[PDB]
């Protein structure tokens, strides 16, 4: 049953499909090649066939030549037989150089073969700070690495008691090249050193990862220059923050009323926080590896009055200025750290397309032991700001009388608003944000829109939920009047925007294919449905701007919504 | 014991398999338990959260009533029996081969009779469970798996989170889960969906994403199990086979509420009255019109076929008993199915001609492949006899059909190279295969001999069972007949194209010259193996001969192949002269 009957099939299938294709190399002949050029130009998701795989296993010359087509063929094969491996490693060299983009797909667990992994590093050989943006998603891909850690465990822990194959020195050569990519990446890594006892307990391999992080620290420190000890020291100084958040866990425990806890905090921070903040020698900021602290002012220090204990404080830096900051401690904030990071990646591509969404990517990181910190925010969070004002128009006029409601002309406040609004709807289409309300709506009076509730995603709401668009009946006041101008400008910006992201988000499909290996809740069910849903939701299947007409009908239905 | 490859276990398990959530129903999961070390894909469930209901009492009893009967359906080995608090995991075998998945997995297997046979095996289960009343059940390819006897073993778990297509030869496609609902592509029921609610549960109102928008649960009414609801579901799984793709469109569903749709009947055998009518009978309005599995059976396209089914169904029940003892089946089944043949497609002397005109008794028996796949399982040399009998029993598998069949044989020369004179069995069969006259469907067919045979010839160097070699030089001409059969594709390839000045007729022959240069390689590689054997008057080591003076035996048989390599009479003559010189000394 799972006996020779199972294998018999495999042979008959191996014969003719193997042995036939791969022979003495020459160029493809027929005009079916022109049709096939279209067929191969099918996107990443477009998984290959039992017969199409065979065709490429024939048509090698054009595949060699089309420098970036190689990957589609690499999707077809596996390194099942040494004879396969032989032709595969032959052709690895033969093929006109692969795309550094398409180099991401081949690092997947699909292709366990070291030579591929070694050569993919050459395909994406550019040791540059672009990797820092890649650090916004790569951790789930890095989760497919817990095999070679046991191999390199033979080496890295042992020895201390550019052209290369060693991914760890690809890492060292690229990352140690910049202090940001060393230290901030280590703090990012500290979020995975957190809870490593479960990855030791269920897997065992987190103990190997603890050895790995130890041996990376050894590999850096053995570099033996001022730079190498200094980065080891700045981590140590930043680790004092862990002591401070344990003290802040104790201060949180001595609660009273909002004012009584605030007084206890202001007093305890007055002695302890002023002394420690002044005491530390130029350890860097959470928002910036370059900014460094030289004080904290316990006077203006305040708190969000909620169980997460979000902080609101200001730090007299080495640079003189009193930088605003926020911590959240006693929360595994990984849902938000990943979301803001991916947002940053999307924002980079979107800025490569010259549209800025005016959203605030606030920095977030972890120093040690599940404690963490982030960039602070100034806000006007609710419909109550607009209700304190006379209307959406009166709200503009009050704050910025250049706008002066309808009677003035607001310039960039309005421009930033319209281009921002045209951005925020696109973000809501893709991310499927949940639990939106009139109280999750930080209208910065300057033109910067902040809709904010990203923690609920993939439509997480009880049954009725927020739309893929970004509009409500309050905005329907101002926008219904400024329909001719602002709704059209909204409509034109978003129309042009989607059409540009339809160009090049194919690489995000590769990123998605690796970054999907992360922690985000209920992922036990969602994957295959999600990959299909993404391609369908943005209907890459149908590049018809009539879909925007369908969406514009939904927009009509949105103003209609009291009866639609 | 209590964990295994997940912290989530409470016994020895192989792996966690797939999970899913319905639109018509709640969540579900699959699990591959290595019970007694035997890894099998059981149902997942937790009794912890389901204690509030535990209504399962009834369900377990209907399970007992149903599982009692081991027919062409799937009885579970201990399903009902395998409830517990942390682990209510209803016991089942290593299933994940859902049905359309299996179909696209072997289009090589997909065949005229075969689809009909599969379909008919399912039909017997349907009419049986209607009689052993378990009315109103749902259907999708999640409900089935394909056994070694090619039986469509029908279960009662129509969501299989392990389910999609398979080995589809044309493809450049992204993932397709949740294709027309919150899970796998379902089969709608007109009364359930278009009438009350597509959902299974009770209520008194009307949601959408899980479906109730049609009516307010008839103000708190229950499920109403009927044959008409079964005919509805069967109708949607069927078209998926015919088109190779499902019919599930929301436009089509609105049109099904309207009782009138958007057909595009993609196959002539499906729009063939035989198939079209009873499908249409399902399609008009299941309760308003009539469709009867009975009417379908009585009106089998050929009424010969129902009888061919139910007659041989008796054997299929013996097959269901055979789960006791395979080797006993092999050999007594030889005895029995002498009679089986004499009943069915009888030849008076038990060696059917493989090409008996336009078949004079009308054979296209995909069931030999059924049995073949059963008898693949290792047991005893009982098997040797029946295979030789089968070689003699040269039933009408086409060239291609025999070729499809040709997967396991040499595979079993290899699988029992350990018994060196399995080589002798295989000799006869391949000699027979060569003696059979048939047409090569594709050019490449002949090359696989030209590489297969090399491999097996190395196995001949492992141990030289002489009998195989003796036949070799004879059926060398039959392998050249395999080249003639390749040359018949050269006739077909010609059927695809439509002196002193230096004419162009060379272009017609030239590729055949290069083909002949290739075949000359295929004379030379024998000339290599042959010259090695010719110096090897014994298999030679440390000044001793494993006495291939047996070359003198095969020497008579050799005249057949000797015509082929001979023209380098220089080379042949030298090697033979070296042999003559020594024979003249040592040999008498």
């Amino acid at each position: 049953s799972m006996e020779n009957l199972v294998e018999s099939k495999h042979h008959k299938l191996a014969r003719s499909l193997r042995s036939g294709p791969s022979d003495h190399d020459l160029k493809p002949n027929a005009a079916t090649r022109d049709q096939l050029n279209i067929i191969v130009s099918y996107p990443p998701t477009k998984q290959l066939t039992y017969e199409e795989q065979d065709l490429v296993w024939k048509f090698r010359y054009y595949l060699t030549n089309q420098e970036k087509a190689l990957t589609k063929f690499l999707k077809c094969v596996n390194w099942d037989l040494p004879q396969e491996a032989k032709q595969a490693l032959e052709l690895l060299g033969k093929w006109k150089p692969m795309d550094v983009e398409d180099s991401l797909e081949l690092l997947s667990s699909h292709y366990t073969n070291p030579t591929v992994r070694r050569y993919a590093v050459a395909r994406l050989r550019q040791a540059d700070d672009e990797d820092l943006l890649m650090y916004l998603l790569q951790l789930v891909q890095a989760l497919k690495y817990e095999n070679f850690d046991d191999i390199k465990n033979g080496l890295e822990p042992t020895k201390k008691d550019n052209l290369e194959q060693d991914l760890c020195t690809f890492l060292i050569s690229r990352a140690c090249k910049n202090s940001t990519l060393a230290n901030y990446l280590y703090w990012y890594v500290i979020v995975e050193c957190e809870d490593q006892d479960t990855q030791q307990r269920d897997p065992k391999t987190h103990e190997m990862y603890l050895n790995v992080m130890r041996r990376f620290s050894q590999a850096l420190l053995k570099g033996d220059k001022s730079v190498r000890v200094m980065r080891s020291l700045l981590a140590a100084q930043q680790t004092f923050v862990d002591r401070l958040v344990h003290l802040m866990k104790a201060v949180q425990r001595e609660s009273g009323n909002r004012k009584k806890k605030n007084e206890r905090l202001q007093a305890l921070l007055g002695d302890n926080e002023k002394m420690n903040l002044s005491d530390v020698e130029l350890i860097p900021l959470p928002l910036e590896p370059q900014v460094k602290i030289r004080g904290i002012i316990p006077e203006t220090a305040t708190l969000f009055k909620s169980a997460l204990m979000p902080a609101q404080l200001f730090f007299k830096t080495e640079d003189g200025g009193k930088y605003p900051v926020i911590f959240k401690h006693g929360d595994d904030l990984r849902q938000d750290q990943l979301i803001l990071q991916i947002i940053s990646l999307m924002d980079k591509l979107l800025r490569k397309e010259n549209l800025d969404l005016k959203l605030t990517p606030y920095k977030v990181l972890a120093t040690s032991t599940k404690h963490g910190f982030m960039q602070f925010i100034q806000s006007v969070p609710v419909a109550e700001v607009l209700d304190t004002e006379g209307s959406i128009q009166n709200f503009f006029r009050k704050y910025a009388p250049s706008e002066n409601g309808p009677n003035g002309i607001s310039a960039e406040v309005m421009d930033t608003y319209v281009k921002s609004c045209a951005g925020y709807c696109v973000i809501t289409y893709i991310l499927g944000v949940g639990d939106r309300h009139l109280d999750n709506l930080l209208l910065t009076k300057t033109g910067k829109l902040f809709h904010i509730d990203f923690g609920y995603i993939l439509g997480r709401d009880p049954k009725p939920l927020p739309p893929p668009m970004k509009l409500n009946k309050e905005m329907v006041e101002g926008m219904g009047g400024t329909q001719s101008e602002q709704y059209q400008e909204f409509r034109k910006q978003c129309y042009t925007a989607f059409l540009h992201l339809r160009r090049y988000s194919n690489l995000i499909l590769n990123l998605f294919s690796l970054m999907v290996d992360a922690n985000i809740p209920d992922i036990a069910l969602e994957p295959d449905k999600t990959v299909k849903k993404v391609q369908d939701k943005f209907r890459l299947d149908l590049s018809d701007e009539e879909a925007v007409h369908y969406m514009q009908s939904l927009i009509d239905e949105s103003v209609h919504a009291l009866f639609a | 014991q209590i964990l295994s490859v997940e912290s989530y276990f409470s016994d020895i398990h192989d792996f966690e398999y797939d999970k899913s959530l319905g639109s018509t129903r709640f969540f579900k999961v699959a699990r591959a338990k290595h019970r007694e070390g035997l890894v099998v894909v059981k149902v997942f469930a937790i009794q912890d959260p389901t204690l509030p209901l535990t209504s399962y009492k009834q369900e377990l009893e209907e399970l007992k009533i149903r599982l009692n009967s081991a027919q062409n359906c799937l009885p579970f080995q201990k399903a009902s029996e395998k409830a517990s608090e942390k682990a209510a995991m209803l016991f089942r075998q290593y299933v994940r081969d859902n049905l359309y998945d299996r179909i696209s997995t072997r289009p090589f297997l997909n065949n005229i009779e075969k689809r009909w046979i599969a379909f008919q095996i399912l039909t017997a289960v349907d009419q049986a469970h209607k009689s052993g009343v378990r009315h109103g059940d749902i259907k999708t390819e999640n409900v089935m798996v394909t056994s070694w006897n090619w039986v469509l073993l029908t279960d009662f778990a129509s969501f299989k989170p392990t389910y999609l297509p398979e080995d589809n030869p044309a493809d450049f496609n992204y993932f397709f889960d949740t294709s027309r609902r919150r899970t796998c592509y379902i089969a709608p029921e007109r009364f359930v969906d278009g009438g009350m609610f597509a959902t299974e549960l009770e209520y008194m109102r009307d949601p959408s994403t899980p479906l109730v928008d049609l009516n307010s649960n008839q103000r708190t009414r229950g499920e109403l199990k009927r044959a008409m609801d079964i005919f509805s579901a069967g109708c949607v799984i069927a078209e998926l086979f015919t088109e190779g793709v499902p019919l599930f469109d929301l436009s089509q569903l609105l049109a099904y509420r309207n009782g009138h749709f958007f057909p595009e009947q993609v196959l002539n055998k499906i729009e063939d009255h035989s198939i079209r009518e009873l499908v249409t009978q399902m399609i008009h309005r299941e309760p308003d019109k009539r469709l009867e599995a009975e009417d379908y059976l009585k009106q089998q396209r050929g009424n010969a076929f129902p009888e061919i089914f139910y007659t041989f169904l008796q054997p299929y029940m013996a097959q269901f008993a055979k789960e006791t003892f395979l080797s006993a089946d092999e050999r007594i089944l030889v005895i029995r199915k002498d009679l089986g043949n004499i009943i069915h497609n009888l030849c008076g002397h038990d060696l059917p001609e493989k090409a008996e005109g336009e078949p004079k008794e009308n054979g296209l028996v995909i069931l030999v492949s059924v049995i073949t796949s059963c008898l693949q399982t290792l047991k005893y040399c009982d098997s040797k006899l029946a295979a030789l009998e089968l070689i003699l029993h040269l039933a009408p598998r086409l060239s291609v059909e025999i070729l499809l069949d040709r997967i396991t044989p040499y595979l079993l020369h290899f699988s029992n190279d350990s018994v060196p004179r399995v080589r002798a069995e295989a000799l006869r069969t391949l000699t027979k295969v060569l003696a059979l006259v048939k047409e090569v469907p594709r050019n490449d067919i002949n090359i696989y001999p030209e590489y297969i045979l090399p491999g097996i010839a190395h196995l001949a160097q492992d141990d030289a069972t002489i009998v195989r070699l003796a036949y070799a030089e004879n059926i060398a001409l039959l392998a050249e007949t395999a080249l003639r059969f390749l040359e018949l594709v050269q006739l077909k390839n010609l059927n695809m194209e439509n002196h002193p000045n230096g004419n162009y007729d060379t272009e017609l022959q030239a590729l055949h010259e290069m083909v002949q240069q290739k075949v000359v390689t295929l004379l030379s590689d024998p000339e290599n193996i042959v010259k090695q054997t010719l110096m090897e008057n014994g298999i030679t080591r440390l000044c001793v001969f494993f006495g291939r003076q047996k070359a003198n035996d095969v020497l008579l048989s050799h005249m057949i192949t000797f015509l082929n390599d001979k023209n380098d009479w220089h080379l042949r003559g030298a090697f033979f002269d070296s042999i003559v010189g020594v024979a003249a000394y040592v040999g008498w």
